[PDB]
Parts: C-alpha cells; structure tokens; sequence
RNA sequence: AGCUGUCAACCGAGCGUUGAUCCGAGGAUGUCCGAAUGGGGAAACCCGGCACGAGUGAUGUCGUGUCACCAGGCGCUGAAUAUAUAGGCGUCUGGGGGGAACGCGGGGAAGUGAAACAUCUCAGUACCCGUAGGAAGAGAAAACAAAAUGUGAUUCCGUGAGUAGUGGCGAGCGAAAGCGGAGGAUGGCUAAACCGUAUGCAUGUGAUACCGGGUAGGGGUUGUGUGUGCGGGGUUGUGG
RNA sequence: CGUAGACGGUGAGAGCCCGGUACGUGAAAACCCGACGUCUGUCUUGAUGGUGUUCCCGAGUAGCAGCGGGCCCGUGGAAUCUGCUGUGAAUCUGCCGGGACCACCCGGUAAGCCUGAAUACUUCCCAGUGACCGAUAGCGGAUUAGUACCGUGAGGGAAU
RNA sequence: AGCGAAAGCGAGUCUGAAUAGGGCGUAUCCACACAAGAGUGUGUGGUGUAGUGGUGUGUUCUGGACCCGAAGCGGAGUGAUCUACCCAUGGCCAGGGUGAAGCGCGGGUAAGACCGCGUGGAGGCCCGAACCCACUUAGGUUGAAGACUGAGGGGAUGAGCUGUGGGUAGGGGUGAAAGGCCAAUCAAACUCCGUGAUAGCUGGUUCUCCCCGAAAUGCAUUUAGGUGCAGCGUCGCAUG
RNA sequence: CGUGUAUGUGCGUCCAUGAUGAAUCAGCGGUACUAACCAUCCAAAACCACCGUGACCGCACCUUUCGGGGUGUGGCGUUG
RNA sequence: AAAACACAGGUCCGUGCGAAGUCGCAAGACGAUGUAUACGGACUGACGCCUGCCCGGUGCUGGAAGGUUAAGAGGACCCG
RNA sequence: UCGAUACGGUUUGUGUAGGAUAGGUGGGAGACUGUGAAGCUCACACGCCAGUGUGGGUGGAGUCGUUGUUGAAAUACCACUCUGAUCGUAUUGGGCCUCUAACCUCGGACCGUAUAUCCGGUUCAGGGACAGUGCCUGGUGGGUAGUUUAACUGGGGCGG
RNA sequence: GGGAGCUUGACUGCGAGACGGACAUGUCGAGCAGGGACGAAAGUCGGGACUAGUGAUCCGGCACCUCUGAGUGGAAGGGG
C-alpha cells in the first residue's frame, strides 16, 4: 500500500542517519488510504486507494 | 469545508444557510445525501439549496400515496419534445428521463424523479408512441405512454 | 563466353550469341520452432473447432483460409436491484519480442583508501529496473549581475581552477560568476478575465421577457442560476 | 607514355604483360534529395495611436514546519533546488530571487505546453590508412572456433 | 612589489604609545662619505636586475603503475539427476520358531480372583537368506577402486527397504543434531561480474665496461622484520 | 470400436385407441407470512435495607503522656 | 556408531482461534479442513521411591501513589 | 465534566483626627417616594459577627450635600473600574458515556457465474471514529550486520 | 639559611646574542621604553637556590578590538 490509484504518488526513497551519522536507506512513503468511492451519483461503491492528499482535494466523491 | 445546507440539520442550522464544519460532513454525511452542497458561488449556491428544497420537499410519496399517484399518472398520451427530423424519424439524442418527468408534468400535471422512469428499457429513438414504466415501491408501478410530434 | 557454389575431385549427364554462369533492383514461394498467438508441450512435436473446396459406397483422409491474451474506439444488452453500474456479445485499430554502444528517469554495493575503523572514501561506480530516439535530455527567465544608462533561452568545449571553499579541516573532495568559442530560432503556442454559441443539471413570474435603440406587433434564447465543450479575444514585465 | 611512376599479380625488383590507376562516361527499377504546381491553411464586416476605473494574469500551488536528498557546502549562521507528511495565501501600492534575517533598491514574472542547430555512440555497409601483429604473436578463433572437449547447469574453453 | 588576519598602505609594511627595537621585503656587487668596533649600519651616487614556451633525462602525483601470489568481501544468477527432509503413486521382504489378547471348556469362588486345557495368530518379537547397513580385522594404500576387497559382523513386518514423479536454495534450505548434508567441495555451495580485490609479507626483474662507494646507529612511531627525519654514499654548483 | 448397403422382425409419428389428473359457478373447515395477542431471556429510568468510606473530619481511642503510626463505627461523600 | 541424538513417560510456559508460532514487503500459506483431553516452545527422558533450602542478583508476570523522561501543544522574556 | 478566552449584570475594601465596614474615578446642586422607600419580618453578602446594600409580607409619603472631623465624599446620581462569591452567551481545548456515516469483519445470504472456499459487488448482522496504515516520536532490541579488542617482552602468555 | 618594614615586577611593548636540538618541543639572556615597588642613592625586581608539578593540533566557549560584512545599510557568521 504505497501507490495511490488517482495521482501515481509512489514512495521516496532516502536515508535514516543516526547519531553517528550512520546511514541506511529507508522509504517515504505516501498517506495512502483505503477509500471505497462512487463514479456515479447513484452511489454504487467502488474500493480503491487514495493518498489523503486526493482525499482532500476532492478528487474521489466518496459520496 | 463550508457548504450550504439544503435541509434542517439538528444542532447545526437551518436550510439555506451557508455554513461552515469540518470535512467530515462535507465527506461523509452532509454531501453524499444531499442535505447539504458545496458553496460555490454565492447568488448560485443559494439559489440552488433553495430550488431544490422545493423539489425534494414535493417528490415526497407515502405507499397509498404511490398509489394515489398511480391512479393519477394512469392518464393519456404523453407528449414529448425532443428533435427528430422527419427523414427517417430518428432521434439522434437520448431522450433524458428529465425530458419525461417534465413530459408526464406538461401532459397529465403530476411531479416526480427521474430516480423512478426506467429510461434505459424503453428502447427509445423512434418516433412514434412507447410504453414507459415507472416505479414508487416494492410493488406499485405505473405505465405511462409517451410519444412525440413531428420536427 | 564460358558454365553446373565450395572443401574436392571422380563418375554420370547436360546448358550456352536464340545471350547461360555472374552482378544490381523489385517481386513470388517461403515446412517446423521461436514474442509464437486455435489447445497442449520436454523449442522445433502432438491434438483440434469453424468456413469453402477435394476425395470416398460411407466413415476415414487432404488443401486453403480463420480461431490467443490484453488496451483503446464504436454498436447491442444492463445481474444482484429500481436509477443503473460491474459485466456479457459483436466489429475495428493497436500492444507484445529482439538489438553492440550512445540518452533519460529510478534502485543501489563491496573489495579498496583512510597505514586499524564506524563519519568519509571507493562512488552514485559495478550491477539492477523502467523507457526511448536517431540522437536524447535541456530550452525561451518568477536568470544572472551589482549600482555598469550591464548581459540576455538551452546545450557543448576552453579557462577561471586544483582556486574560493569543503573535510573524523583526516584520507580526501571541489564549484560558479566572469571571460573566449561551435550555433543560431533573443523561436512558438495556450489558460484566465470578457463576447457568442451549443448542450447538460436545478428552474419558470409560465409573464411583461430577454434583444445596442427609437417606433409598432406578436408574446418566452424558459426568466434565471450554474457546469462542460467549441469559436472569437488575449499571450505580458517600462507591467500586460 | 605520363591529368596515369597508387597498389597488386605474372616463373626473381615491371609506368609501357594482366587487373587497374589519372581522367572521364553509365541506370530500366527502387530508394533518398531538392524544385515547380494541384492541394492545405490563415489574414483582411475592416486599421491606428490616445483619454479615465472595475475584472483577469495557471490553488490543495507558493510559503511555513517535521524528517530526508542534492548542491564546493559532511547541519553548519545554511540561502537556491528537491521527495514524503502536516498546515496552508494573495492577482500587481501582488508574488519570487539577489547565501540566515530585516529595510530599501535592482532583476524577474512560478505553480500550462512544444521546440531545430552546435553535443554522444557504432550492431551493420562502403572506401581507405598504419615508424600496428605476423602463426606460443594478432581476436578465444588464419585450420571443423565459440568448434572439439570439460560441467547437471549457469558456464569454462583449446590445438592445428 | 611587498608587508599585513584584514581594512589598508606601498620600497615599504606589520607590531607598537614609540624618529624603539624586531619580523618579512627592498636582485647583486662597487665606491664615497657620515656613525659605532655589540658582530657593522645608514645615506648619496653608480652597475643595473630574468623570465617564459617547446623538448631530452631523473624523481614524483592520479591512474591495475615493475611483474606474479591469498584466505576471503559484494552484485546478479545456476544447481536437491549426489545427499538431507518431505509429498503423491507403486513394488519387495526365502525359510523356520514363539505363542498376546479374544473366544470356548473345566476346576475354584456367596459371587470373584485365578489356574489347567484348547482354538487364536499379536508383536518397532526371536533365529536367519534376498535386501539395507558398516562393528572388527587383514589387504590395498603412483590401488581393481578419488573410500573398495576378503573373512567374520548388526537390522531383517518395521521409526523397514526401494522405483517412478515431485517440493524446499545460500546467511538460505534440510538435519532422530555429527557444524552433518546441499553434484568427488561447506564455520556460509558454485558460476560470472566488481577485478588486474588487497597483501608493512614471500618470490622474480633480462647486455657491458669506467669512476666513486655505504648502513645495520639516534629520535618518533597502534611502533619493534614497516616508515619519516637525522647520520653515513653519489652527482652538480659555491667556497678554498 | 466405427461405416455403408440389401433383407427380417418390428414399436411408431398421423388416424384411432386406452389411461387419464382437473377447473370454473356457488354452498364451505381450518392450515394463514401479515396487526392487536401470550409465554420466555435480558435490563430500560428507577427505591429500600445490610455493610464499608477512594480522601476530609467528629469520633470507642491506643502506644516512650504527645515520638511515627494506627484495629474499628459515623457524616461531607460514594472504587460503592 | 558411542555413554552422544531420538524415544514412550514427566512438568513448565504460551495460545480463545484466518490462535500462538513460522515463511513472506504485503496478499497469502502452514498450524488445521485442528479448537485447550488441541497446537506451539523449553527442559527432563521407560519403570520404582522421591525431588529439601534460597525470590537477594537477572529474567518473566502483575500492579501504581510518587520521582524521571520524547515528539507534540504552549509562546512569558530577550535579540535583529 | 472541567479548563482557558471576549462579553454583560449583583459584589467587595476592620484604620485612627469621625454623622464613616475613606473601590481609584471624570462630571456633583442637586438624585432617591405611592412601578407603595421609610421603620418592622428573613434570606441573599461578608462578618476581625463593629455593622451595613437587595425583595416582597407589613410599612407611610421621606432620605441626601463643600454638610463639620475627616489626605481623597457621598455611602444622593451617568460613564470608566483591581479585590473578590457568581451565572449565562461567542470561541477553543482535556476527559467521559454515546451515535453512525468514514473505516473494518475469514459472520450470513445473493449476484457476476454453466463452472468458483479466488475476487468484486449488493445487501442483512456486528464492531466503530477505535483499530489498521502514512508521517513525526521515545523505549526494548546479539534477532541480524559491520567492526574494534596496543606495544615492549632473552618465544608467547601471566605478571610488570 | 633566621627576623622585621613596606609592597605586587606572580608586569605591558620588546629583545642583541646564544645553549640544546631529526623535526615538533624546550632553555638562558644583557639592554631599551611605558607604568610601578622598595631603597637616601647605587641599584634590584618579567614569581619561588636551582633542575619535576605536564598534553600538540583540531574543534568549540568567553571578554575585549579601530578587521570583514555575498546589491546597499545593518545583522548573523567569520577574523585578530
Ligand atoms: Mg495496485
Ligand atoms: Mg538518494
Ligand atoms: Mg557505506
Ligand atoms: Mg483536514
Ligand atoms: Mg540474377
Ligand atoms: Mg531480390
Ligand atoms: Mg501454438
Ligand atoms: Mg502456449
Ligand atoms: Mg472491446
Ligand atoms: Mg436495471
Ligand atoms: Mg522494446
Ligand atoms: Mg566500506
Ligand atoms: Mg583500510
Ligand atoms: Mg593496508
Ligand atoms: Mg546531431
Ligand atoms: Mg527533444
Ligand atoms: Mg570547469
Ligand atoms: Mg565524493
Ligand atoms: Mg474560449
Ligand atoms: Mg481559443
Ligand atoms: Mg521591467
Ligand atoms: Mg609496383
Ligand atoms: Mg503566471
Ligand atoms: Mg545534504
Ligand atoms: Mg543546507
Ligand atoms: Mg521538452
Ligand atoms: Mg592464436
Ligand atoms: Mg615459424
Ligand atoms: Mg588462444
Ligand atoms: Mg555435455
Ligand atoms: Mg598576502
Ligand atoms: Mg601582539
Ligand atoms: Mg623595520
Ligand atoms: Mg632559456
Ligand atoms: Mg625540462
Ligand atoms: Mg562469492
Ligand atoms: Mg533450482
Ligand atoms: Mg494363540
Ligand atoms: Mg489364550
Ligand atoms: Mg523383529
Ligand atoms: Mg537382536
Ligand atoms: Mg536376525
Ligand atoms: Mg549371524
Ligand atoms: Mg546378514
Ligand atoms: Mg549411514
Ligand atoms: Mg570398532
Ligand atoms: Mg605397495
Ligand atoms: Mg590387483
Ligand atoms: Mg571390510
Ligand atoms: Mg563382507
Ligand atoms: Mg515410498
Ligand atoms: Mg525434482
Ligand atoms: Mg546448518
Ligand atoms: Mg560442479
Ligand atoms: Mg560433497
Ligand atoms: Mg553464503
Ligand atoms: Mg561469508
Ligand atoms: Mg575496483
Ligand atoms: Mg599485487
Ligand atoms: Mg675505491
Ligand atoms: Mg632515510
Ligand atoms: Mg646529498
Ligand atoms: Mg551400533
Ligand atoms: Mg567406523
Ligand atoms: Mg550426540
Ligand atoms: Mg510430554
Ligand atoms: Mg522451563
Ligand atoms: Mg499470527
Ligand atoms: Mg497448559
Ligand atoms: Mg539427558
Ligand atoms: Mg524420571
Ligand atoms: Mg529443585
Ligand atoms: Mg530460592
Ligand atoms: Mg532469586
Ligand atoms: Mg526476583
Ligand atoms: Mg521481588
Ligand atoms: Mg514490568
Ligand atoms: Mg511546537
Ligand atoms: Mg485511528
Ligand atoms: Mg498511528
Ligand atoms: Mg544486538
Ligand atoms: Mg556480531
Ligand atoms: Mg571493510
Ligand atoms: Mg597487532
Ligand atoms: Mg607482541
Ligand atoms: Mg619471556
Ligand atoms: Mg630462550
Ligand atoms: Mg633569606
Ligand atoms: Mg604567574
Ligand atoms: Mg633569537
Ligand atoms: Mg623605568
Ligand atoms: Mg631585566
Ligand atoms: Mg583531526
Ligand atoms: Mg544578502
Ligand atoms: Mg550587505
Ligand atoms: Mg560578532
Ligand atoms: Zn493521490
């Protein structure tokens, strides 16, 4: 789960460094959530992923 | 967000008011069942919530009502508006379950939603008269023919 | 004017001024496997459907077509379930695989060096992944510059310069402005505001409505509001 | 003889023996080029500089913060660029940059898109060249060469 | 053209309160003066100052860097045809003993217990071939064989052996557990690539003659068989 | 295992023959998924009484009289 | 080839169920088409008689009146 | 339920020179009755209980001032007000019991679907703003990984 | 070496010339000037009869200064 459906915002990719300034590889990855959405105005329930940045934007009508 | 309310809401407001409330509703409750709209512009949200407290407030029915409105629909020819040359009596467009409940309202007078007008079934886009149905309940149904003049 | 590729000759036959062998161009045929795609499979071998012919006394058998999966257009239908959608049927058009290097975007070591080692280096290297093109990428200022009435998109080359810096200030790493050049296209087009239109969704005041106006008459671009498409109109920095 | 004395071959060092060389000539068809027309599109129911305000100038964006990446710059006083997360504006007496930051000045006009040339490379084809090798050399491979052979396999891999 | 951390000043400059010493700089030499012999200074004249760019040689820096050599580290792949364990579906186990429960009869018992007799055919039962192992010993030990052979030896209806097909993969698998096994290799398989890894360690480095000619000590050292600097060789220049 | 041909019995599509099980008209008796209805399990909001306070204090009050502390009832009040 | 491993028997701990445990980035799988008389882990090792003391240390489990402690909220006061 | 804000109305000040339980005030010759105050009845307010402001039940038609002492006068009135015992509104947190609508269920049914313990959907039944998951953050962490763990020394170690 | 008086030279700017030295360290020093102490003056005084009582560089803190200040003025930061 770290691909939204809607815009493509896939994970980043960077380091986690310590005190000693150790640094290993580690993911950013995206605020994706598990949104189950309408197309139509009917309301017929469609379960996709979206990162919660298209949840605020509007961009899926979890109506 | 802020939206406009087209209903009454307890502990929130009154309809037609313009409103301000965390996204949840604007989400979750308000906007999904049409209590409520996203304000958009000011003269047009307010003119909206208000219309359609007009509509939603009398395409109400109760089961004898549905009945009653049964009886009522169970009229005469419905007569239509949409363009269809006389060449071949095509209708090149298809004709919206909006330009039916105006139709039946035109024709015999009483209001209802395009929800209930089964459009999809009719075989419509011949001129001519078509049998259309329409349904309130689990069991009440009402037949309506509709038809359509020259162009 | 000789030819029947060659190792690689011997036999046996033939062709050639009526232009062969040979060379160049365009075509035809092109078994099976292979992305391999009718189904299956241990690649090159097994088993079919349908259509049109062939052949048999009939089955058997043969020939040629066609039949994968996805993605997108268009047409038909619309489960649970009413609106409907998911789906289903048909008809098209593409995709798939390969390739030495060069490109772009991602993921990303360790040996090593530091006379140990962990920051650091090696090195964004090796390798991997996704994608191209004949090149790519970049590209038309929300830039530099420094008080000069200065440059003027991008790319690349030389310098600046092993400099300013940076660094367990260790081993190491390391610019740019400016300046000289190759090239030229200091190239183009939209969005928005307004105007017109068409359509969709909530609506009629169902009536004095919109229309550039005066006159007269009819009396609905539904009056309206809004969203979308299309066309004008705009395309900027001394702001337009 | 020479606009030909390049280079090979021929029974040993050949300009005049052969193929050629200098120099000219040649394409039916296919393909790559230009050029002239059909064709395609636009511009002209129309031009120009003035005089004074309202609207517009790319929004879940900029900016801000947390944790990172990258810049000469290893978190440093650390700007510019950039990813994930949170918060989140204005439309020009705006907004951005000029190495924290502030004021003034200057430069520009982000969140829309296209774009040739100068630059990198060679699987393959043509033509050449070498104070390059000359059969333990040069390609692994002048000859059965990725062959024989070795390995279950990735793969290794001759000699003549 | 230098001095200064710099602003800056400039044959000067820095420090400093200092015409008061010192630092660095004013090519170099000559003379004549003026001051001290605390090592010479100061000043007036004179002379006037040498760099740079090709290229040969030596050394050096960055590069595999004079050549050869690890055990091992990383990336991507290949292997369960040997072996370890499991999964499906099959086959095999000469011959002979023993004699479980259960059932039946009798005795004995208030009734039991139990015993004797029979039928009965149990069992990781017994002896022992095929088959599977591998305890002892002798031979082999440039073998017949990269683990055998001879003579004996354990299991041999079972946690048995075995065929065919299949599954598990490398910091992983599997293990009735020995760090066993995973293709004659396993305290981390193999192949290719990074890659010409790195080695203060060992080895090797190819023709001649002429002149000169050492050291094996001091100091410091994550140092002690390594290195830096001194000492000690050679060549060039200066002095003598 | 298929295949074709010719003949034989020979059931049959049609006739016809049987078997046939019904329904409507209307007289009805319960069998009904459909209120209201009853029994069952649980507690909606709820008092009483016994017994304590989670802490404060008025306490039968005790310990070197009072050092510290504390067995135990009560009211404010409830871990109740 | 053993005295070592296994073993039938013993106990302790975990697990209320796509359990716990394990393989996976996840989905999914085994556990198990099982359900506490079951499954996993640890030690012991047929049978018979038994299994003493120590809870200070270190783990495990449980608890909370206090002390201490991150990010996040706060922005008094100070500086440009 | 408690807390922080802004706003409204009661309400407060032991003092001695005294007709003073002397809030800091600007205006102060004139404000308070029968919309029933005086003086009686109680509470609200405190009480260092020395004494005073509100109501109606009674009550009858007034009290007051630079009055004079009193630093500061009315304690007769409008507008500003710290100390306080207070309620309410607007706003925002902390917690609590909830609700369902996000989200969740390997609970049932039905459908795509001839075939299906996949998957998706629809719907009933349950949880439920919790859980899970992003981002930031503190713990535990040989489960794993990379590494370090001096030299001298009559061999090395142990000692020093 | 013992005793008393006064007092801070347990100074600031420097330093001819040297000892010792792989280098980095280290050690002595007359004399000049400022401003002082003691002494009538001569003069002595840059800690202690002498030789131990110490730690390079990096990096950072603090006080002072007339240095710098990424367009300009400040600031931050750097510098002495
Ligand atoms: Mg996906
Ligand atoms: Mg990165
Ligand atoms: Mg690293
Ligand atoms: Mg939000
Ligand atoms: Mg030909
Ligand atoms: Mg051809
Ligand atoms: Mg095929
Ligand atoms: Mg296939
Ligand atoms: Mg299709
Ligand atoms: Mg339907
Ligand atoms: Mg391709
Ligand atoms: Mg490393
Ligand atoms: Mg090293
Ligand atoms: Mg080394
Ligand atoms: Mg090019
Ligand atoms: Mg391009
Ligand atoms: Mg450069
Ligand atoms: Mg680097
Ligand atoms: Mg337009
Ligand atoms: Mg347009
Ligand atoms: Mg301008
Ligand atoms: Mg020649
Ligand atoms: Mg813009
Ligand atoms: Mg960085
Ligand atoms: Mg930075
Ligand atoms: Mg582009
Ligand atoms: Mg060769
Ligand atoms: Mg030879
Ligand atoms: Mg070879
Ligand atoms: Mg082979
Ligand atoms: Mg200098
Ligand atoms: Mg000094
Ligand atoms: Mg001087
Ligand atoms: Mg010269
Ligand atoms: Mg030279
Ligand atoms: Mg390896
Ligand atoms: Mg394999
Ligand atoms: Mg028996
Ligand atoms: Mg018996
Ligand atoms: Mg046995
Ligand atoms: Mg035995
Ligand atoms: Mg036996
Ligand atoms: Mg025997
Ligand atoms: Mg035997
Ligand atoms: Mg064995
Ligand atoms: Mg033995
Ligand atoms: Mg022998
Ligand atoms: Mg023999
Ligand atoms: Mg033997
Ligand atoms: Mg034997
Ligand atoms: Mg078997
Ligand atoms: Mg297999
Ligand atoms: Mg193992
Ligand atoms: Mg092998
Ligand atoms: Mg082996
Ligand atoms: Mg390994
Ligand atoms: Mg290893
Ligand atoms: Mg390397
Ligand atoms: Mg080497
Ligand atoms: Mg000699
Ligand atoms: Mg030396
Ligand atoms: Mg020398
Ligand atoms: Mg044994
Ligand atoms: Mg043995
Ligand atoms: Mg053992
Ligand atoms: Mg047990
Ligand atoms: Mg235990
Ligand atoms: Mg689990
Ligand atoms: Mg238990
Ligand atoms: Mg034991
Ligand atoms: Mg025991
Ligand atoms: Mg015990
Ligand atoms: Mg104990
Ligand atoms: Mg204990
Ligand atoms: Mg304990
Ligand atoms: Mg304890
Ligand atoms: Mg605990
Ligand atoms: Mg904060
Ligand atoms: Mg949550
Ligand atoms: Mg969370
Ligand atoms: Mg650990
Ligand atoms: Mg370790
Ligand atoms: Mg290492
Ligand atoms: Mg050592
Ligand atoms: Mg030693
Ligand atoms: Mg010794
Ligand atoms: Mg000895
Ligand atoms: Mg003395
Ligand atoms: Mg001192
Ligand atoms: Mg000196
Ligand atoms: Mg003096
Ligand atoms: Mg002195
Ligand atoms: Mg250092
Ligand atoms: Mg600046
Ligand atoms: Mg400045
Ligand atoms: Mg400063
Ligand atoms: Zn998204």
């Amino acid at each position: 789960a770290a691909v939204c459906d809607i815009c493509g915002k896939g994970p980043g990719f960077g380091k986690s460094v310590s005190h000693s300034h150790r640094r290993t590889s580690r993911r950013w990855n995206p605020n994706i959530q598990p949104v189950r959405a309408v197309t139509r105005p009917g309301g017929n329930k469609q379960r996709i992923n979206a990162c919660t940045s298209c949840i605020k934007a509007g961009k899926v009508s979890r109506a | 967000m802020k939206l406009i309310l087209t209903a009454e809401v307890e502990h929130l407001g009154a309809a037609g008011d313009t409103v301000e409330v965390k996204d949840g509703y604007g989400r979750n409750y308000l906007l999904p069942r049409g209590l409520a709209i996203v304000a958009s512009r000011g003269a047009e949200r307010q003119a909206e919530e208000i219309r359609r407290a007009r509509e939603s407030k009398v395409i109400r029915d109760i089961e004898h009502a549905n009945e009653l409105k049964t009886a009522l629909e169970g009229l005469g020819d419905v007569t239509l508006s949409v363009n269809a040359a006389g060449d071949t009596g095509k209708l090149f467009g298809s004709v919206t379950a909006a330009d039916v409940v105006n139709a039946i309202k035109k024709a015999g007078g009483p209001n209802l939603d395009k929800r209930t007008v089964q459009l999809a079934k009719a075989h419509i886009k011949s001129v001519g008269t078509h049998p259309v149905t329409v349904k309130l309940h689990t069991g009440v149904e009402a037949k309506v023919s509709l038809n359509v003049v020259a162009q």
